[PDB]
């Protein structure tokens, strides 16, 4: 029997195959171009060929190789899912994106027949990728949706095997639900709520990805996010054909806390899609910072705003400036749609819904400082989609 | 010094031709052309046209230079201003080609064919740069068609032919004087290329065409290439020369190109197939003798003759040709290929395996021939329905395989129209498609076999006893189906039901009964369509059926008038 | 067509890469020539040798491999002796030996009944043991065997194998009894149980989702048992690995249905409850019958759970989640509120296609179900840009279940809105159709608006030929329930025929089949319009002429009996009248005739058909 | 158009080409040398063959068929008693045009070259030019005439010889 596992992408595209010794060569497919409805397809021949997608591919891919008889389908979507996680370890685990399938296409291939087979410091470093969709309304910018999407993970320097502590705090927002990678242990008892116990893997270990819709927890929690989660952007009008002067602060006021933002990166995007790039110069003349980096991409109708890391705790890097749309022709009607300014923020070692860890340590019948360290630089990353304020 | 004037042109005409320093070239470029030898001039002229660019004195030298070269007669004065010419022709400043032209003139006045030839040459390339020249050169040109040497005439006409692609006007004037010399001519590639020209001259003036025409053929009957007997005929066919007072031209060239298509050899061949092709669409007499000439090439290699073949073919037919050509095809395509598709074997007679071959769209184009040939006429003939119904479930497998699913609906379209009439083949035909049906063949790609054979089986479901597993087939593969084909066997299987109420006298049987109610249960589930429209469209005929069912039980023949009168109504109660 | 296919993959599969395998034992890496080793015959004898020694170390190597061989099926291979030596070998008391023994019990039942009975035997003698870690593995192999006649050892042991207090063992223990379960409903049944309990009790990822994949099997007939144990099984997933999730979700649909509480007697005295919900009985206490997975935490559970795992972020896990939430449904699971949140929370964060359309579709569905959970949602689910074809149609589904009579005005507001603004694809215009025709039906007096709106696109625009098809559909649709508004519509769409005379084949079908569907409720007028189809029907495109038949056949009908004795004809003592002696032969007959004659001159045998017999019907009464 | 001329002796030598438009300069001359081994291949009467090549043919195995196109270029041999003679001709210049043009370059160069000797007719690589041009020009072969093109050829050495150095 020959079994073909193929990832492919959103639009069907095939990108990686696997042979399996000897010769080898539709309303979810209708929709796939929707990036995630691939399973069940039949690619049939009369022969015994029959291959049964059940679609997942995980990290933008897709795959979805027919087994060469029988199998079941849902029996075939476990043993797809298992190939998509062993790939991305061998690759490191950071990113199998179909770019670097094709390059890693052949460890992907020797996988598939390794799992067919399968028969001290320690540092938290929660990195915390938001999304907020913002809505300006009134003067303030209203969080209206958003998701923070926090993974944790925690990179280790012990020896054995040891167990470890996290203490999670509420930053007062009902933390709801941490979810717990497959090393990681969440015993309801044993373990507060707001703790979790950590077992090696060498491996990074995502220990607690969390998400959290914003919406209601910062109302809920009150939080206009002054220190992050709000980034207050005024855009002006009272513009000239040319100009106008937006007001954004990103104050790490409540963000002194945590470290800073490994890489807090603005996209603005000023919808160039109906106004004509060429209409939308424009000019970002004033970007108010201390510690990151603005270039602005005009042409291609983007802001991007990178942080660097480097702000420590408390230090507000101001977000201020002016638009300007600058315009190459007199086409420009002086609309530029004004669309939506996704704000997708990374912090590392904050709680994506508040599972901020005051402290964490190896817990067995121990004592503290019964000899176990505390590291720094676990990282965790997290991501969704994302932020958006609209105006 | 005249002797490292020529050498330095040959070793200049390499640096020149980088784009490197002319100035040092030309110095010696120059002074060469204005040496009187007749060779420097000639090697000079080839360098300096391609160094002249730019520098001033250099190309003023050589133009004010080949003057006095051409002016003066020359005695060896054949090559000087053959070579001059040519020269003068890459050279094109409108000071040098004002200049250029009065020499020409002179030129062409020289006695000897070998200086006429090129003059005439030369006047081509000028020409091409500079009019004025060409006006003062032309009345001369008339002078010099007019010498009786072969080969200036041959070169007269040449010229003549490009300024007709750029002038036409002065060489139509120049035309009548070129048949008369083809007239003289012995030579057999003389009288390729006086073809030549005067078919550019046809396109412009047909007085010339039919001037010339009879000014080939008699040269072409005289020489054997075979060369001409290709040009002629391209020739022939492009002036659209052709216009039938040239057939007999045409036809010369015909049945040169029928010798040589009769060899086995694609280089020729192609060219004669294309050759005839195009002049069978202009002439169909032609086409009749070369039938044996066609039916070969059905057997032939060559992707471009065999598909000009079976259009060819599709004109020429005899009927029992046709069925054996028909089974014939459908071995080729099976082994007729591949090759270059893909590949890339030595086409020789070793490799055992052969090289193959087809292209990839042919496998298409066969299948439809198939259908063509049954229904051109009447094959009325295909005495053997039966062939036509097996070769017709054939193609439908093999262009499962291609699919096209133009293929596939050729052929169901076909098969219909064969079952209706010939009732004998039906219980083949029910047989088979019954099988097909639920052989899974005909699913993939193929609803509109589906469609069709739905409405097969309602018309033959009388020959079969159990006219219930069939219907109790359709009603399994109903769910199966694409749109549209679930429009169509929903509503076949309507316009079946009322066949066998017509024939059911065995007893009514009960049977029938029950199997309306079967084909109801499944047209319910077809009014799941996703599309409303379709949906409808189901859940019409499935109220229809629980119909024929009320009509059965009170009559048996009554039954076809009773559904008529029920299943209308449900239509309107839902459309209403 | 599967040729290139094949072909783009085949051609980089070849030199992909670097000739697999002869490339695979050349350049192995250190442990590179084992490719050519195992590769070219690791060798049975590497295995059965390293079987027959008795030490658990050594049969863990040979256990390794042995899995291979056994997979490749070679035959030949007494299967029965590794399969025996594994077994005997399987009640070592080493933890990874009975790991790989498992393994190899597994592949062999792949393809024989016969020696899947004896692993299972010797599964049996190792449960009874008191080591945890064993019977736990043991236990599973037992499991993925696909057999019935494993049933009479699975048991006695898996009976031993709750009474240990070990999670590992627990874990095994749930995948026995089940697929063991499937098959022995004789001699299994009594301790089978008081056993799959006191198990799902475990926490072990693996054991979880052993347990499960269990359950989900045994039960299919002694489900009494079973469920008790569900539940752990609901609320570990909310504890554990996507995988161990996707699992439970499969089973939560087979085992409810297959348990079901077959009534006997049915305590529907356990909670709130519906259908009984037992707790097992030989278990104490306070019976819980059986219907019970429609009855019983264990089936509800399962709701739950679907949920966190969907706010868990794996999509498998998302999806099958909500096909099974509403696949169960009674509906009292889908007012969860949280499928709402969390669904319209992950549809602006899915971006994994099955899931999309599982929660736009969950949107609606749910709206229809419970209306009051999405209102917080519907300026949000004006449409996201990114978004499908259907998602965009879904988003209209949504506003449909929103309105009120006084919210009414402010969600059409919307709708209209967007056909006409939003960048609408075709095919969200032909759902758009299917909605709305679902909104009137909550609204009268809004309805107009619906409809009107429906209407002008079509008399309008010519519009597509899918599209058109669909209105058509739908419109047939309304009609069906506010036919004061339909009369109109009716009316509408027959000018629209008549005066285009070219139109469309599909959409002369559509069109006129609602003017057969409507006539019921007024057929008296109905007459009007296919007095103009007919007149114009001899210069139209056959599958429009058969539907136009079928169509004049039934709203001929509704009527005959209302006709009839009203057609007997010009008899007219019809044009007396009862209630429907609609104005009767005479204007319906004058109808049909010209479209009988007309669908006569059409091609397909059903529309001359139907048209033949609804004439004949028709006029003789 | 043609773009290139070939000239060869029968034991494979180049000696002429012409290069009506740019192509490379110095491969011109490898290339020249490649091709040289196809025609030794090729039978006496399937001479010249004109030899159509993928590039990839350019002493390539790839295809069996071995051939040398010159990568996107059609070459036509022609074989005569002791000369071949190859043209580069682009694929949009008639075939034909390409053939005869050959067939009657080589009648000439018989009747032009009394013994035409592979050195003769290096020296001599100017007039063999020539010889070509004139067959070409205005579009045209303007004498084709074997007798004529016999003299054309001697015409154009008397010239080039009053010229020499500027010639040789």
């Amino acid at each position: 029997m020959y079994l073909s596992f193929y990832i492919t992408d959103t639009k069907n595209k095939l990108i990686f195959q696997y042979l399996l010794g000897a010769t080898a060569p539709p309303q979810l497919l209708e929709d796939s171009s929707s990036d995630d409805y691939l399973d069940h397809s039949m690619v049939g021949r009369d022969l015994e060929v029959y291959k049964y997608f059940s679609v997942i591919n995980k990290l933008n891919y897709w795959c979805l190789a027919s087994t060469s008889k029988s199998k079941g389908p849902l029996d075939c979507f476990t043993f797809l899912e298992t190939i998509d996680r062993i790939l991305l370890e061998y690759f490191d685990k950071d990113k199998l994106s179909i770019k670097k399938i094709v390059n890693n296409y052949d460890r992907i291939s020797l996988i598939f027949n390794c799992c067919v087979e399968a028969g001290n410091e320690l540092y938290v470093d929660l990195l915390e990728t938001f999304h907020v969709v913002f809505e300006k309304k009134k003067s303030h910018l209203r969080l209206l949706t958003g998701s923070i999407h926090g993974i944790v993970d925690v990179r280790s320097y012990l020896n054995d095997n040891p167990l470890v502590a996290v203490k999670l705090n509420t930053m007062g927002n009902d933390i709801g639900i941490p979810s717990l990678h497959d090393c990681v242990e969440i015993n309801d008892g044993v373990f507060s709520p707001s703790n979790i116990t950590f077992i090696p893997p060498d491996g990074k270990f995502r220990l607690l990805e969390y998400s959290v819709d914003l919406s209601s927890q910062v109302k809920q929690s009150g939080v206009r996010m002054n220190s992050i989660g709000l980034m207050s952007l005024h855009f002006q009008n009272g513009l000239g054909k040319d100009s106008d002067e937006f007001e954004l602060s990103l104050n790490i006021e409540n963000f002194k806390k945590v470290s800073q933002v490994d890489d807090l990166k603005i996209d603005l995007q000023f919808n160039v899609e109906n106004a004509d790039p060429n209409e939308i110069a424009y000019k970002i003349k004033i970007l108010r910072n201390t510690h990151g980096r603005f270039e602005n991409s005009i042409i291609m109708g983007q802001g991007q705003w990178i942080f660097d890391k480097s702000t420590a705790t408390g230090t507000v890097p101001v977000l201020r400036g002016c638009i300007e749309y600058e315009n190459t022709g007199p086409n420009f009607t002086k609309k530029v749609d004004l669309q939506t300014v996704s704000l997708e923020y990374s912090y590392i070692g904050q709680s994506a819904s508040g599972i901020y860890v005051e402290a964490i340590d190896i817990v067995s019948g121990l004592t503290i400082g019964k000899n176990t360290k505390l590291y720094k630089g676990a990282k965790y990353k997290t991501q969704t989609g994302n932020f958006q304020v609209r105006l | 010094d005249l002797n490292s004037k020529t050498n330095a042109v040959l070793k200049l005409t390499y640096l020149e031709m980088y784009g490197f320093d002319m100035a040092w070239c030309n110095f010696h470029i120059l002074e060469v052309m204005s040496s009187n030898k007749l060779q420097q001039k000639r090697v000079g002229y080839l360098a300096a046209s391609q160094s002249f660019y730019k520098d001033s004195d250099i190309l003023m030298l050589a133009t004010n230079l080949l003057k006095k070269d051409l002016k003066y007669d020359g005695n060896n004065d054949v090559v000087k201003v053959g070579i001059a010419l040519s020269g003068l022709s890459t050279i094109i400043t409108p000071s040098l080609a004002r200049d250029i032209a009065d020499d020409l003139f002179t030129m062409l006045n020289s006695t000897r064919p070998y200086i006429r030839k090129k003059a005439i040459t030369a006047l081509f390339k000028v020409f091409l740069q500079y009019p004025e020249a060409l006006r003062d050169n032309f009345d001369k040109f008339v002078s010099k068609l007019d010498d009786d040497d072969i080969s200036v005439v041959s070169a007269a006409v040449s010229v003549i032919c490009e300024l007709s692609k750029k002038n036409p006007q002065p060489f139509i004037q120049l035309s009548p004087l070129l048949y008369e010399i083809l007239v003289t001519i012995d030579n057999n590639w003389i009288i390729i290329r006086l073809l030549k020209l005067f078919t550019n001259l046809s396109q412009v003036e047909p007085k010339l065409r039919a001037k010339l025409l009879p000014k080939i053929l008699e040269l072409m009957e005289s020489t054997v290439a075979t060369s001409v007997i290709y040009e002629s005929v391209n020739c022939i066919v492009k002036g659209n020369m052709l216009e039938e007072d040239d057939f007999e031209t045409a036809m010369a060239c015909l049945e040169r190109l029928h010798t040589f298509c009769d060899s086995q050899d694609p280089n020729l061949r192609y060219i004669s197939c294309i050759l005839f092709y195009k002049i069978g669409k202009i002439n169909t007499d032609f086409i009749s003798r070369f039938d044996q000439l066609i039916i070969r090439l059905l057997s032939d290699v060559d992707v471009s003759i065999r598909s000009k073949a079976i259009e060819l073919v599709e004109g020429i037919v005899d009927e029992d040709n046709l069925k054996a050509i028909v089974q014939t095809l459908m071995k080729q395509f099976v082994d007729e290929d591949v090759v270059i598709l893909q590949t890339g074997s030595i086409v020789y007679e070793k490799s055992k395996r052969i090289p193959i071959i087809i292209p990839e769209n042919y496998k298409i184009k066969m299948v439809n021939v198939i259908i063509s040939i049954c229904s051109a006429d009447n094959y009325s003939s295909v005495n053997d329905f039966e062939w036509y119904n097996a070769v017709i479930m054939d193609l439908a497998m093999l262009c499962q395989d291609i699919s096209d699913k133009s293929l596939g609906s050729k052929i169901g379209e076909q098969f219909r129209n064969l079952m209706i009439k010939v009732p004998s083949m039906r219980e083949v035909t029910i047989a088979n498609i019954i099988k097909l049906i639920s052989n899974d063949n005909i699913n993939k790609q193929l609803p509109t076999v589906l469609r069709e054979c739905i409405w097969c089986l309602g018309e033959f479901s009388t020959l079969v006893e159990n006219g219930n597993d069939l219907i109790k087939i359709m009603t399994e593969n109903i769910s199966y189906y694409s749109h549209s084909v679930q429009e169509v066997l929903i509503l076949a299987l309507v316009k079946v039901f009322s066949n066998w109420c017509n024939n059911f006298q065995e007893d009514k049987r009960f049977e029938i009964k029950m199997v309306l109610k079967e084909l109801i249960e499944f047209f319910e589930n077809l009014s799941y369509s996703s599309t409303f429209e379709v949906q409808e469209r189901s859940v019409e005929v499935l109220e229809f059926l629980r119909l024929s069912l009320e009509a059965l039980e009170e009559d048996t023949e009554g039954l076809p008038m009773l559904l008529s009168e029920v299943l209308p109504s449900f239509f309107n109660a839902y459309e209403l | 067509m599967v040729d290139s296919i094949h072909r783009i993959a085949s051609a980089l599969d070849t030199a992909k890469v670097i000739t697999r395998e002869a490339a695979a034992v050349a350049t192995s890496k250190l442990g590179e020539s084992s490719y050519t080793y195992y590769s070219q015959n690791i060798n049975p004898q590497q295995l059965v040798t390293l079987l027959n020694s008795r030490n658990s170390r050594e049969v863990r190597d040979a256990m390794k491999r042995i899995i291979s061989i056994m997979a490749s099926d070679d035959d030949s291979i007494d299967v029965q002796l590794y399969f025996a030596d594994v077994v005997k070998n399987i009640t070592t008391n080493d933890t990874k030996v009975k790991r790989l023994i498992h393994l190899y019990l597994l592949r062999f039942a792949e393809n024989d009944p016969n020696l899947t009975l004896l692993s299972i035997n010797s599964l049996q003698k190792s449960l009874s043991d008191s080591n945890s870690e064993l019977r736990c593995f043991a236990l599973s192999a037992l499991s993925d065997m696909k057999m019935s006649s494993l049933a009479p050892i699975i048991l006695h042991t898996v009976k031993k194998l709750v009474t240990d207090p070990s999670a590992m063992v627990r874990g095994e223990v749930a995948l026995a009894i089940i697929k063991l379960y499937r098959a022995g409903k004789n001699d299994y049944h009594e301790e089978l149980l008081d056993i799959l309990k006191e198990l799902m009790a475990d926490t072990d990822p693996k054991v979880i989702s052993c347990a499960v994949l269990a359950y989900k099997e045994c039960y299919a007939d002694h489900l009494e048992l079973l469920h008790g144990h569900f539940r752990r099984y609901c609320r570990i997933i909310k504890q554990l690995d996507s995988w161990s999730q996707s699992y439970l979700i499969e089973l939560l649909i087979k085992y409810c249905k297959q348990y079901l509480p077959k009534p006997t007697v049915v305590d529907k005295s356990s909670e709130g409850s519906p259908r009984s919900c037992p707790l097992p009985d030989k278990y104490n206490e306070i019976e819980y019958p059986s219907y019970e997975v429609v009855n019983d935490p264990d089936l509800d559970l399962f709701l739950q759970s679907l949920n966190c795992l969907i706010y868990s972020s794996n999509p498998t896990v998302i999806l099958s989640c909500c096909n099974a939430l509403y696949q169960l449904a009674s509906p009292l699971q889908m007012k969860n509120t949280k499928f709402i949140e969390a669904l319209v929370r992950t549809v602006t964060m899915t971006e994994n296609q099955g899931n999309k359309e599982m929660l736009l579709q969950a949107i609606h569905f749910l709206s229809i179900l419970d209306q009051t959970l999405f209102l917080p949602y519907t300026k949000k689910f004006y449409v996201f840009p990114k978004d499908p074809i259907v998602a965009s149609i879904w988003k209209i589904q949504i506003l449909s279940t929103l309105i009120n009579e006084s919210n009414v005005k402010e969600i059409f507001k919307e709708l209209k809105y967007y056909v006409a603004s939003a960048h609408f694809p075709e095919n969200v215009v032909i759902m758009a159709v299917k909605s709305l025709s679902r909104c009137g039906q909550l609204s009268t007096s809004w309805e107009s608006h619906v409809m009107k709106w429906l209407i002008d696109h079509m008399e309008s625009h010519n519009l597509s030929a899918s599209v058109l098809d669909a209105y058509v559909n739908v419109i047939r649709m309304l009609v069906q329930k506010n036919p004061t508004k339909h009369l109109r519509i009716i009316f509408k769409l027959a000018d629209l025929l008549t005066v285009q005379t070219s139109l469309a084949d599909n959409a002369r079908a559509g069109i006129v089949w609602l003017f057969g569907e409507i006539a019921s409720i007024e057929f008296k007028i109905c007459p009007d319009v296919l007095r103009r189809l007919i007149q114009n029907f001899s210069n139209e495109g056959p599958e429009t002429r058969c539907q136009i038949l079928v169509l004049s056949a039934k709203l001929l009908s509704y009527d005959i009996d209302n006709f009839k004795q009203a057609q007997v004809t010009g008899s007219e003592e019809n044009n007396q009248n009862p209630p429907y002696y609609d104005f009767s032969g005479s204007r319906i007959s004058q109808m049909y005739n010209a479209v009988l004659y007309l669908a006569k001159y059409d091609d397909e045998f059903d529309i001359r058909d139907r048209a033949r017999m609804i004439s004949s019907l028709f006029d003789s009464g | 158009m043609i773009h290139a001329v070939l000239i060869f002796n029968k034991k494979c030598q180049p000696r002429l080409v012409k290069f009506y438009t740019p192509v490379d300069l110095p491969k011109q001359k490898l290339l020249l040398e490649q091709v040289y081994e196809l025609i030794s291949q090729r039978n006496s009467d399937f001479q010249s063959s004109f030899l159509v090549t993928p590039p990839s043919l350019l002493l390539s195995n790839e295809n069996n068929n071995d051939e040398v196109n010159n990568e996107d270029i059609q070459i036509i041999y022609k074989n005569y008693a002791t000369l071949y003679f190859t043209f580069i001709v682009d694929d949009q210049e008639s075939e034909l045009a390409i053939l005869d043009l050959i067939q009657t370059f080589v009648e000439s160069l018989d009747r032009c070259f009394t013994e035409v000797n592979e050195l003769d007719l290096i020296f001599n690589w100017q007039t063999l030019e020539s010889v070509l041009e004139e067959i070409v020009q205005g579009g045209m072969v303007i004498e084709t005439n074997v007798n004529r093109i016999v003299a054309s050829v001697d015409e154009l050495n008397k010239a080039a010889e009053s010229t020499d150095s500027k010639i040789g």
